[PDB]
């Protein structure tokens, strides 16, 4: 349990993250630690991928969903790991709220550039509104790519390689 | 911190080879190691840190 082992640092000045759903506060937070090119504390970025292995792996692996005839859905496609897009698309058409539940088609480690960060907040907003926020794998996403294009070595240059594992 | 791992991971042997030879820069040479513990987990620690953190009760 490397999460209770404390260990804790918050030079991010980072708010505590709970074994609970992640504040929108922060999530607001964390996309402006983007546009400040700032990363999470170690403690709660393990606590966060513990949690996303727990909810995702029960996920039926087709999803189903049935939109009511009032209900509208947006549909995203690859992003190649830069948040800027994903960004604007949540200032732009609502953050991904339960008003805006998004489905988004994968291939976010397809390219590394902000890609941690990436999935980092998508994992978080997961958690917030699982209900509504719908993630699927991309097909230039395997450890073969995760290797290709740089990943593997953004996650060991900013982490110890355990963290690598627990995110593959 | 980050400078020094990159550092440490290339040429850590060669601190530590220099402590085994060099027998006046032992002082100094030894504050330049690092080391897993079974309480830094898949961080390092500094023997100092080691130090720090030992109970009252610890003589080694
Ligand atoms: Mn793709």
């Amino acid at each position: 349990l490397d999460i209770e082992s404390m260990t804790i640092e918050d030079e991010y000045s980072g708010p505590k993250l709970e074994d609970g759903k992640v504040t929108i506060s922060f999530m607001k937070e964390l996309m402006q630690w983007y546009k400040d090119q700032k990363k999470l504390h170690r403690k709660c970025a393990y606590q966060i991928l513990v949690q996303v292995k727990e909810v995702l792996s029960k996920l039926s692996t087709l999803v189903e969903t049935t939109l009511k005839e009032t209900e509208k859905i947006t549909v995203c496609g690859d992003t190649h790991g830069q948040f800027y897009d994903l960004l604007n698309i949540f200032e732009l058409n609502g953050l991904p709220s339960e008003t805006n539940p998004y489905i988004f088609n994968g291939d976010f480690v397809d390219r590394g550039s902000f890609s941690v960060e990436v999935i980092l907040t998508l994992f978080g907003f997961k958690l917030l509104y699982p209900d509504h926020f719908h993630l699927l794998r991309g097909n230039a996403e395997t450890d073969n790519m995760n290797q290709i294009y740089g990943f593997e070595g953004e996650v060991k240059a900013k982490y110890t390689a355990q963290m690598y594992e627990l995110f593959s | 911190k980050e400078n020094y791992k990159k550092f440490y991971e290339a040429f850590s042997k060669n601190l530590k080879l220099g402590i085994h030879e060099d027998s006046t820069n032992r002082r100094r040479l030894s504050e330049l190691l690092r080391y897993h513990t079974s309480q830094s987990g898949d961080e390092m620690t500094s023997l100092s840190e080691y130090v720090s953190r030992m109970k009252e009760t610890q003589k080694s």
